[PDB]
């Protein structure tokens, strides 16, 4: 069968300002197949309370999901989504950026 | 750009762990009203939009007992899959089907597909003339003819010209105020450098619904992500140019949406 | 909502 790997997005649901409650997302898309890990992490641990949109796929068959988290921003704490797919040799892991 | 409502569905075989693993989501638009999982606790098909609770138990008896059709259905096709391409029990395998109808801007039918694929790759598809097929492997054939014989593809039209418009239609009014609503993407930019002779030119559309938009750059080089969800209903997507040094002025965002009568031209100044 | 054939 066809393998393709998950591309990752790490963003907030509303503009990041620090103090204030928002999600943190991680939409894992255009992957195949359905089996894949997601966290997202805070200060290199893993966050327990995610949540994530049920599995859906695009007009190329590839899949998609959404992982989110309620979280405060703060100036010091390091977000991050890590992901691993039968496609990456060890689980990417991309740094969230509030530029990006 | 008027109206559509499609199911997706995906089955996963976990061979030795149990049976397969089966997830029937509904979308109206860019808007997901309904879902079913193999492994919930309710099993039962699942409100996922208010404009759908509403909807009485003879509704949701109704979809969660067809749903689960679907899933009978679904993972009797991959084990019947598996034999067509002769694969070991061993490995996993995935099956997706999508189906639904497309409605104009008056609410009048557009289009319907059916369609299923294999391990990510097209199996068959209903052609547009709702009556023929379109068949991908020699395997996709055996399936093929099969359907002519039965007429499956008749038995379709009927439902995706017929039933699912209706039932889109239904759903358009029943909850108008979220569905037949638009919002103009909240556009910016940002200036990041690569180096000391190059700097990051980014174009921001954000908050906008629904997902259809265009972010298009001007002075071939442009990165563009995939239209991401913030997760509140509206989408987010932003573009960027590798703009070269105290020449930003010479480059253009331009945003393109629905809710945007006249387009937007922002530029770094 | 919904309609399916086995493939």
């Amino acid at each position: 069968m066809i393998q393709r790997t998950p591309k990752i997005q790490v963003y907030s649901r509303h503009p990041a300002e620090n103090g204030k409650s928002n999600f943190l997302n991680c939409y894992v898309s255009g992957f195949h197949p359905s089996d894949i890990e997601v966290d997202l992490l805070k200060n290199g641990e893993r966050i327990e309370k995610v949540e994530h949109s049920d599995l859906s796929f695009s007009k190329d068959w590839s899949f998609y999901l959404l992982y989110y988290t309620e979280f405060t921003p703060t100036e010091k704490d390091e977000y991050a989504c890590r992901v691993n797919h039968v496609t990456l040799s060890q689980p990417k892991i991309v740094k969230w950026d509030r530029d990006m | 750009g008027s109206h559509s409502m499609r199911y997706f569905f995906t089955s996963v075989s976990r061979p030795g762990r149990g049976e397969p693993r089966f997830i029937a989501v509904g979308y109206v638009d860019d808007t997901q009203f309904v879902r079913f999982d193999s492994d919930a606790a309710s099993q039962r098909m699942e409100p996922r939009a208010p404009w759908i609770e509403q909807e009485g138990p003879e509704y949701w008896d109704g979809e969660t007992r067809k749903v689960k059709a679907h899933s009978q259905t679904h993972r009797v096709d991959l084990g019947t899959l598996r034999g067509y391409y002769n694969q070991s029990e061993a490995g996993s395998h995935t099956v997706q089907r999508m189906y639904g109808c497309d409605v104009g801007s008056d609410w009048r039918f557009l289009r319907g597909y059916h369609q299923y694929a294999y391990d990510g790759k097209d199996y068959i598809a209903l052609k547009e003339d709702l009556r023929s097929w379109t068949a991908a492997d020699m395997a996709a054939q055996t399936t093929k003819h099969k359907w002519e014989a039965a007429h499956v593809a008749e038995q379709l039209r009927a439902y995706l010209e017929g039933t699912c418009v209706e039932w889109l239609r239904r759903y358009l009014e029943n909850g108008k105020e979220t569905l037949q609503r638009t919002d103009a993407p909240k556009t910016h930019m940002t200036h990041h450098a690569v180096s000391d002779h190059e700097a990051t030119l980014r174009c921001w559309a954000l908050s906008f619904y629904p997902a259809e938009i265009t972010l298009t750059w001007q002075r071939q080089d442009t990165e563009l992500v995939e239209t991401r969800p913030a997760g509140d209903g509206t989408f987010q997507k932003w573009a960027a140019v590798v703009v070269p040094s105290g020449q930003e002025q010479r480059y253009t965002c331009h945003v393109q949406h629905e809710g945007l009568p006249k387009p937007l031209t922002l530029r770094w100044e | 909502g919904i309609l399916v054939f086995t493939x």
